[PDB]
């Protein structure tokens, strides 16, 4: 219940921590398996959602594990194959190794199916997804920060546009960020909306009451907060090449 | 050689005996070696599973984590060596109780066990859930007396959007008229038509419509429960296996094995033909039968 929520402490003592890795390579390593999860995700047709689960076992499982032991090359391929099947739109072994392959090595050709060297990496991945669903303690119902987007955005009576900004900051944070290791799906949700809003100059109206927008969503949520993780995901969002220019206002 | 906090060891239970025979796997009572606590091992099967781990004791899974409930059997943990759910051991099957003639329920007991049983279909469709495999085999009851649906292995979650659920589901002698039909657009209705087949069987000991095939089940439901005609059903016409079989009284049937009115009465409300006109779990805990003399007692025989 708070088994998969950790302290900014918890976070610095990693088990990848434990081997060698630096607080930086970590978050790097990170970052690394999300943009693989998302490559294979996108070819293998499967939705964000399906992609967005993958990336939280990802995260969870190396708050157990260590990058060290288990490469997110390897790890990351399994976690799609799996998160696949919890979510409804199942991949076949063979169609999620093949995208693996093409994902990680362009230029390498497709082994022969009937090899021992693919047999095996076959083995591999089916090995990995029962590591991966044991790390885990078989717990693979994840709720995201999407799930409560757009309950606050109709709060707000939120354009489109703001709408659509507050899912990329969402599904951004996963990539990015740790957040889904420290702060309930709700509270992450809110970062989102408030980020969307400072970035797209939204300013929202006082409630009838005089409390705010975000009181309706979570208890426990607090501007003192909301500003620290908002800019926190913006700095973060401004090291990564190309991606506030998908968001950003041309005109 | 790979770190697990969560996910402990079979071995951390004893087994005592192999109490499950049938093709859902194996069954086993076993004994936590500390504390006595009394569990039930029943091993993930992997017969010709090439897509690696089930995607369907995935679900089973995601389900059984989710219903929380005095009448739904509980999952304890999962554990490895190979996989194995692990439950709260119930010592007892409706199906066994129903068989061992030296068995007797007096009929407080009778209304308490459909008490308990109604609560529990009540609770899962609440939480969105079908159960689908209603049969006494999978009603149990624990040492002291607490009914536990379970075996969800076939269970799926539902919701209202025209539905493209499956139509090969509950086994042949519970299923319900719309499944035999070719229905695929169904709900909570199904699980109450197993309700009434288990009611009725705590009176006449035997699952009551025992078909053959599809069609026998068909036909051995029409002799009990009168014809499958638009003026009963309304639309039935509206589906393209109303061709065979055709043919043109429930209370009547059960007569001598239940003598209790209103228990007569609930079960003809449950084994109705058409699913919109067929009582539901809240309407059925509700019915007379519950709420007048004998009133519904605890489990001790
Ligand atoms: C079809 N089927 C019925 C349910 C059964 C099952 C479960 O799914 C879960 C459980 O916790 C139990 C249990 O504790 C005891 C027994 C049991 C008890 C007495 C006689 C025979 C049996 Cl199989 O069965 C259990 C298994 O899935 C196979």
């Amino acid at each position: 219940n708070k088994r998969w929520y950790f302290t900014r402490e918890q976070l610095e003592n990693s088990p990848s921590r434990r081997f060698g890795v630096d607080p930086d390579k970590e978050l790097s390593y990170r970052q690394q398996a999300a943009n693989l999860l998302q490559d294979m995700g996108q070819r293998l047709n499967v939705s964000q959602l399906t992609i967005n689960t993958a990336i939280v076992y990802m995260h969870r499982f190396y708050m157990i594990q260590s990058f060290t032991r288990f490469p997110g090359n390897s790890v990351a391929p399994a976690a799609l194959f799996l998160a696949a099947k919890v979510e409804g739109q199942p991949k076949k072994l063979e169609h999620v190794i093949k995208v693996a392959h093409t994902c990680l090595h362009p230029q390498e050709s497709l082994p022969d199916t009937r090899s021992e060297a693919y047999l095996q990496q076959v083995q591999d991945l089916v090995i990995l997804e029962s590591i991966i669903l044991q790390t885990l303690g078989f717990e693979l119902t994840i709720d995201h920060p999407h799930t409560h987007v757009v309950k606050c955005t109709q709060l707000v009576r939120a354009s489109k546009d703001l709408a659509q900004t507050s899912y990329f900051m969402a599904t951004n944070s996963l990539h990015l960020t740790t957040f889904s290791l420290q702060y309930t799906p709700p509270v992450v949700a809110c970062v989102c909306i408030h980020l969307a809003c400072k970035w797209s100059n939204w300013e929202i109206p006082v409630s009838t009451d005089g409390k705010h927008w975000w009181e309706y969503v979570d208890a426990t949520v607090t501007l003192e907060l909301l500003d620290e993780l908002t800019h926190e995901l913006l700095q973060i969002l401004e090291k990564t090449p190309n991606r506030l220019k998908r968001i950003w206002n041309w005109r | 050689s790979v770190e697990c906090p969560f996910c402990d060891e079979v071995s951390k239970y004893e087994k005592l005996a192999k109490i499950g025979q049938g093709t859902f796997g194996e069954v086993f009572k076993a004994r936590h070696r500390k504390t006595g606590q009394k569990v039930a091992l029943k091993k993930v099967l992997m017969e010709n599973e090439k897509e690696g781990f089930p995607i369907t004791a995935l679900r089973e899974i995601k389900i059984l984590q989710l219903l929380k409930h005095e009448n739904v059997v509980n999952l304890i943990e999962i554990c490895r060596t190979s996989i194995y759910l692990v439950f709260d051991f119930c010592e007892h099957d409706l199906a066994g109780l129903l068989s061992n003639v030296l068995v007797k329920f007096t009929l407080s007991e009778i209304k308490r066990v459909m008490q308990m049983l109604l609560n529990g279909l009540y609770y899962i469709h609440r939480n969105k859930i079908l159960h689908r495999d209603m049969k006494a085999a999978n009603v149990l009851i624990t040492r002291d007396g607490v009914l536990k649906l379970a075996d969800f292995g076939l269970a799926r979650a539902f919701s209202l959007a025209p539905n493209r659920y499956t139509n090969r589901v509950v086994t042949l002698w519970y299923r319900p008229p719309e499944l035999l039909l070719g229905e695929r657009d169904y709900g909570p209705p199904i699980d109450l038509w197993g309700a009434g087949c288990i009611m009725a069987e705590m009176w006449t000991r035997s699952p009551i419509m025992q078909g053959n095939t599809e069609q026998h089940q068909l036909a051995l439901i029409s002799q009990l429960c009168g014809s499958i005609t638009p003026e009963v059903w309304p639309n039935v016409d509206n589906y393209e296996l109303y061709e065979k079989l055709e043919l043109v009284k429930v209370k009547d049937r059960l007569k001598a094995y239940v003598r209790d009115p209103y228990a007569l009465d609930l079960i003809d409300k449950l084994l109705v033909l058409d699913p919109a006109q067929r009582i539901d779990s809240d309407d059925a805990l509700n019915h007379d039968f519950f709420w007048s003399d004998p009133m519904p007692s605890d489990l001790k025989g």
